[PDB]
DNA sequence: CACAGTGGTAGT
DNA sequence: ACTACCACTGTG
DNA sequence: CACAGTGGTAGTAGG
DNA sequence: CCTACTACCACTGTG
DNA sequence: CAGGATAGGGCTACCGGCGGTAGCCCTATCC
DNA sequence: GGATAGGGCTACCGCCGGTAGCCCTATCCTG
């Protein structure tokens, strides 16, 4: 239940907010590097050598037969089965992705990595092009379904603006369903989600996926609520139920992390835009149950209580990599990096 | 009568970098002892400021423009666009204050209105014809540094600006069987043809806030070139017709936006896609085949992988496309950055030389540093030209001059190395005048013509003379001269105008105003800044400056 | 016919910063728009400055100029001084410019002769009155850098340039036993009055090229210091004399011309012969002796050791001097960078108290680094003070105030160290516009009449609640700032009209002068900047544009 | 015959052209810097030494009785019988030094250095302050005697004025025969010599002095003329004979070292303004004349050749230092080249 | 009170 | 049609 | 082979 | 003989 | 053994100078 | 030998501190 100060020799300058962090086979990945594919690491993915409490940062390759992605920020990120779901991404041409990216493993061979990074066609009310959500399969009756809480995005052309061309206003709200047997999705206008919110950190579950906290700028509000996403799944799927329910904390854009167990900790996100969220709460789910254990926020020193921002994502086990910003000479240190372990 | 015109006051401002606070000071010592009413006070030429900064004149487009407002009360627009600059979105600190393209471009027109009718009365041509103005346009962005801001109001912005600036440069008419040059810019790479867009705050090397930047100017432009600006000034409707031929981006930029590997890869060449030792082996016959169009595709299939190939397989047969190419640039060169890094080459090369490298291949990084400073050393003495942390033109023309061969031969015993750099600088100023010049065909065309033989038999020098560089190496300026050259003539039909030569000689002024001409502020003093430098780059005014005669 | 005088421009040019070729631009264009020649051609302007300038307006000495030449038409004196370029001799890669010092005041004076008038006259005092003046001038020489190396024919010179810079602070007289000063100076360190004398492409970090270029300036700074000018001015020779406080001379450049041990020693102060350590004990009771006279005896004694001491024990006779004092400077100090040196040392202290170091002076140098780190972001934050390399003015004035201190104190983990660094700043603030105003006869007297208890409490606030940071480590400006500054107002009236502020913002002016108004060529550079920097700082100029509202 | 790249780690930009070597007691030894006594060697000279090519200036402690001449730049320096006499010498702030400064040594043990220093008072008829000269001495009957003659200096207080201050009137040629230790001056003006020159190369043998090379500022000149300078001290008077030799050679800033005894090699000068002299010149001071055979030239480098300064002085061991500057990237990084010969 | 600016509205 | 804030300057 | 300055002096048009 | 219009000089920022 | 030296932190002054990003590509180390 | 640091090129358009000097303070010799 405390931190360190995670420091990166070369390649500092890799780590824009919004970046994912893969976590397979507890090996840990880098993701959404700043520019685009750099022929250092020409694909985007950083083998993400944390040793010592030091950070290096390998370059990682991909397989020949897969489909080498633009280092996404704020996507639409989530970890299942070794294999990923990437939605969105808001690429660094600053546009933002239909490409759906299905990051697996491929060959863990000779202390290295290589990736199959395979893109999706998506049939039926596809899902538009969006970012800040979190996508996020449903373990039920052994049937694979994802959910999609609808980040923010931009409008589609027929009703955008140069003059604001970068207006992203949260998507239509919705819990959008995509397969993965077939690639094609479905969604449903919900009785129940009545909220445009972004941003979201979606705890996973079989299938009662909580949509804690976010930041639905369609009333620039920090909405602490949640939301249940009941997905009926036989062969021929019926439309979902949803049960709206309380607990829910004020996170903006906060970081989920597993403990491999159902007792997840979120750790902070923001409660305001300029006042973060300095306080780490946890949740504890079960079929269709979740709460939330305020931690003792890690007694920091006086850097990051005062950084007005961070930025990161789970390391993927139980621990936390996010970093806040430095700007003390670079005209030097780009950031401050910090990794939160967690027990 | 009774003194002078607001606009008329306002050219004597700014296109002789009157601060309106010291324009202020002119005006109210003229009233203690003129009297008389001169200089239109400030807010008359302001309130004429805003005739000429655009959203001012009225237009329309017969296809109407997609993704975009139609309206022309809307000038300096935040670049961010919408891109809430909260703390769930990416962290952009930009001090972002733009233009918008197609109101930006209808001012410039207007406000060059004047001169295009002139030259539409001169050929003994018409100046009735309303027909498709297929005017032919740049868009040049650069990145500088040392712009500091050192007491914003939060937006920790970089210490780092970038400036797209357009410029308008010919204008044609389908008059039947041919399109005239109704207003051939004489100067398209001078700053008072600069015509600044977006002067964001953010690093050439920031790939994302740029873009979250300049993809709503390319979303303007792209649809400009499907619609026509069919405006009426002159009491009348000109129809416009428009084409982008964006160049003026430095060499950094432009293989960064179509997305391409940085420079110093082995793929150097924004051009024909050829790789590095390609280049040093053919080294004169590449023929473009690398567009934005062709990027586009090509970065479309480095992802898409069909083939399921590996990295380097693909960076080979994607032919270097890492990104997503994001500006639709037409593939071409600055001039102004090709003499720069072929002056700082040659000056490696004139170290070298005095090292007579050619003897012994290699050698220490101190030797290298040392019988260089005495080339500067001599460089200072007997030519007047000076150490400089990095190169620049005015440098590279007084080193791209015999007498500095002449110079750096002064310390070499070697006599055929005297003859190899005499023939070297020699054909380079015979080519130079093909690209530095704003036409060449009307400037240099003997030069022109001899060009293909002359990049033939320098391509022979270097391999017989200068191979202790160039062994399977060569710049990217050393292939986009020694090929694309004649080719980006022919189809473009200049390169010292397109080029960058006078987006940088603007970057100048820039900072003078950012610095004096401007309010030294928090956000707004970008607004202000583009305000003074569109001012300082309008025709309607610099009329009022060459009208001496 | 609206042709104005020639003379009424040269200060819409001059004072709106504009450049002879641009100038003529304005005025071609206007011409031919409204036919009238309004403006006068630049050749109007050029023979009009040639009468601003030095040497045009002459005079006489009634003790006589000793090692001067009498002549009248000094323009524009190369700075070398006829120093020697054969490459036998040192090789001066410096393309200087100076004014003949007795040359430059003329022009002064016969130009503040208005000034002069007007305030003799609002002090019905007798308009033609021939009596002896005592002007007051203050010198600000500067050690600028990074200006630039242009392509020269030639020199190779250092980026750097010197500024020295005659401020006529004041112009006296002693009426039957009564001094009504005649020019209570507005603005003393304005951009406009800092008349640039000499500029050098040297730096200050040199002794050699700027010694043998300012040893004329010194030279003839002695011999008008005994001697007494004459100007005709309204026909009437105002017979001056002057007194030369010039004595804006920053720490580092006071510290080489003097000759002093240099600006971080053991040795702390050029006005008391007085250590480090006793400096950072007492801090109050300190006196005023380092006289430039004194250093010369005592670099005579240095020079001679006539006791025969070694090196250690010497300067400890010497008390501060290894080199000879080349020029003349009471002793005093320069309000600029004692406010850039005070609040250097202010930011230090708010990293340490970041730092809690008020406890752990052992703490790591990564961890300073980072604490500096956090704080330029937190008064990006707060203050909105972006992070500058070393300091400077608008950033101090900035920081050293209630706001910063309190937006820092929430930083440091502990309300004693709040309520430490709360009480240090505003002492501090009480104390600062001391100095830092132009007098504080009028602006701050109470900050005086309290200031030896005001400096007393700062130095006890340092011993006690800053054992760190000042056991022994006291700076040269908290020295001075504490225990100096009531002797300095009282014996030289004020100070903040005697830093060189006015001169460190013409460097400003230099630079856009270098860039904009003047011959982009080696050898001339200084003399076209030289010239025009003047005629900015030309009150005959000034009152075109002053006088008209006022 | 040896030339060499010599290397300096700390102190750079101290040795500034125009300075004094002091082959001291075997030991070399610097002196006259280019600001003043820096407090990390207050002192006033440097202790020269050199051993693979990296300088090393170790500040030598001056003594009790030392007093503390200034850094002199082109003054007078005669190795006299463990001594030395430093007169004129452009003091750091621009003036002359009307004073003589015997630089005896007061202790040397354990491989240090003292340097027992003393003005000694000019009496009756003295020499103005003056520079770019060079003292020597002779030994009439035995006797250590002076010979100051040439030097540049500023006019005089009544003729120097102010746009003139830095002029430097090549003074009086008025041979100075000093007879220190027990008084100290008597000057001589001579008929031969009529045109005043500085930078003049002298040499100290017994019973006569052998001017040579110079620059006389009131012709521009360098003029190829020598001057045998004898001295015969009577019981109770002195006397001296100028007589001007066929044959001397047109340098002015020349080095003068040895090589070996009754031997000099001049290297090196300015034999034009812009030419500076790329040749060695060795002599033979015979017991009645000399014979300045010129040596075979070290072919100097790529720079010397291709610079516009040089300096030095003699190291003694038939060694010299140079130095060509190095243009301003940086100014202060490199700020010169330096360069000994053994030779 | 460095300070003489820097547009720009605000107001008047 | 004039100044007055007004956050901020670049000299430092 | 940019371009628009950079000011002093120079050199020469209309009286 | 005087004033006003260019013609230069090498070099300048911006690169 | 113990001053002595040499150079680095860090004390001022301070008003920056020998190099640096940002890539890239072709070298070089450890089990 | 398959990963992992350094030093040159290649295009950019200086940025992490540049130091200038003066204490102490931390190591480095004669074994
Ligand atoms: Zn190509
Ligand atoms: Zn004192």
């Amino acid at each position: 239940m405390a931190l360190q100060m995670v420091t990166v020799g070369h390649n500092i300058a890799l780590i824009q907010p919004g970046f994912s962090l893969m976590n397979f086979d507890g090996q840990v990945f880098f993701f959404g590097q700043k520019g685009w594919p750099k022929r250092s690491c020409p694909t985007g993915v950083f083998h993400f050598d944390i040793k010592q409490n030091h950070l290096k940062l390998k370059p990682a390759i991909f397989s020949k037969d897969s489909c080498y992605l633009p280092p996404l920020r704020y996507p639409a990120t989530c970890s299942y089965k070794h294999q990923y779901i990437i939605h969105g991404g808001k690429t660094p041409n600053n546009e933002l992705s239909d490409k759906i990216y299905i990051m697996s493993v491929a060959c863990k061979n000779n202390k290295k990595v290589t990736f199959r990074c395979t893109e999706k066609d998506l049939v039926g009310d596809v899902p538009e092009p969006r970012y800040g959500h979190s996508i996020d399969v449903v373990y039920s009756r052994g049937k694979s379904m994802g959910v999609l809480f609808g980040g923010r995005s931009y409008m589609p052309s027929t009703q955008r603006t140069t003059e604001k061309w970068n207006s992203v206003a949260d998507c239509l709200p919705h819990v959008f369903l995509i397969d993965f047997e077939f690639g094609c999705a479905t969604s449903y206008i919900l009785p129940e989600l009545q909220d445009g919110l972004s941003f979201h950190v979606s705890i996973a579950r079989n299938d009662t996926v909580y949509i804690l906290g976010g930041h639905s700028l369609a009333s620039n509000i920090r909405p602490a609520n949640l939301y249940r996403i009941r997905v009926d799944l036989p062969l021929g799927t019926p439309a979902v139920n949803c049960t709206v329910l309380p607990g829910g904390i004020s996170v903006s854009s906060a970081i989920l992390t597993q403990t491999n167990n159902d007792e997840f900790v979120i750790v902070g996100g923001y409660q305001l835009e300029n006042q973060k969220r300095m306080v780490c709460s946890l949740v504890s789910l079960g079929d269709n149950t979740i709460e939330i254990s305020e931690m003792e926020t890690p007694d920091w020193t006086s850097d990051i209580k005062h950084s007005k921002i961070w930025f990161g994502s789970n390391m993927g086990n139980g621990t936390i990599f996010l970093g806040i910003p430095g700007d003390n000479k670079q005209a030097s240190e780009a950031f401050y990096f910090y990794t939160l372990r967690c027990s | 009568g009774s003194g002078l015109q607001p606009a008329v006051c306002l050219a004597i401002r700014v296109n002789t970098f009157l601060s309106c606070s010291q324009y202020h000071k002119m005006y109210r010592t003229v009233k203690a002892i003129t009297g008389r009413q001169i200089f239109q006070p400030l807010h008359a030429l302001r309130n004429a400021e805003k005739v000429l900064l655009p959203g001012y004149h009225p237009f329309e487009w017969q296809p109407p423009l997609k993704n975009v407002s139609s309206r022309t009360d809307v000038g300096i627009i935040d670049g961010l666009s919408g891109l809430a600059s909260s703390v769930d979105e990416y962290p952009v600190d930009t001090i972002a204050k733009r233009f918008r393209y197609d109101s930006a471009l209808v001012s410039a027109l207007m406000d060059m209105e004047e001169d295009i009718l002139e030259g539409m009365r001169s050929q003994d041509l018409d100046d009735y014809l309303n027909g498709p103005f297929t005017v032919v346009v740049k868009e040049s962005c650069d990145g500088m540094g040392d712009v500091s801001e050192k007491h914003g109001s939060g937006p920790a912005v970089p210490e780092k600006a970038v400036r797209f600036s357009f410029t308008v440069m010919r204008i044609t008419i389908e008059h039947g069987s041919q399109n005239v040059k109704v207003f051939e810019e004489p100067k398209p790479n001078s700053v008072l043809c600069c015509k600044p867009l977006c002067l964001m705050l953010a690093d050439e090397s920031d790939h994302e806030t740029l873009t979250a930047i300049l993809s709503p100017l390319i979303a303007e432009r792209e649809a400009m070139k499907s619609s026509e600006l069919t405006l009426e000034m002159g009491g009348i409707p000109r129809t416009f017709k428009f084409i982008f031929r964006g160049t003026g981006y430095d060499e950094k930029l432009v293989r960064e936006v179509e997305g391409l590997e940085a420079s110093g890869s082995v793929y150097i060449c924004t051009l024909c896609d050829t790789t590095r030792l390609e280049a040093s082996q053919n080294l004169v016959f590449h023929s473009i085949t690398r567009s934005h169009a062709e990027n586009l595709q090509r970065y479309e299939v480095w992802r898409s992988n069909p083939y399921h190939e590996s990295v380097e397989e693909l960076r080979d047969r994607v032919k270097g496309v890492s990104a997503k190419p994001f500006i639709e640039t037409v593939p071409s060169i600055d001039a102004l950055h090709c003499d720069i890094g072929n002056a700082a080459e040659f000056y490696k090369i004139f170290q070298l030389e005095i090292g007579e490298v050619y003897k012994h291949p290699n050698a220490s990084k101190e030797e290298r540093k040392r019988w260089q400073a005495t080339l500067d050393k001599h460089l200072r003495k007997r030519m007047n030209l000076k150490p400089i942390m990095m190169m620049n033109g005015n440098f590279a023309r007084k080193l791209m001059t015999q007498e500095t061969v002449d110079a750096v031969c002064e310390l070499i015993p070697s006599e055929e190395r005297h003859e190899a750099l005499r023939e070297l600088m020699d054909l380079y100023l015979k080519m130079k005048p093909v690209w530095r010049s704003s036409c060449p065909a009307k400037e240099c065309p003997e030069s022109l013509c001899q060009y293909s033989f002359n990049s033939q038999r320098f391509a022979e020098l270097l391999s017989t003379k200068f191979k202790y560089r160039y062994e399977g190496k060569i710049t990217n300026y050393f292939h986009k001269t020694l090929a694309h050259v004649p080719e980006i003539i022919e189809r473009d039909g200049s390169i010292g105008a397109w080029a960058s030569e006078g987006n940088e000689s603007g970057n100048k002024l820039f900072r003078r105003f950012r610095k004096m001409n401007a309010r030294q502020s928090k956000c707004y003093e970008m607004e202000d800044v583009l305000k003074h430098h569109w001012l300082y780059t309008s025709k309607y005014l610099q009329k009022f400056m060459n009208a001496h005669n």
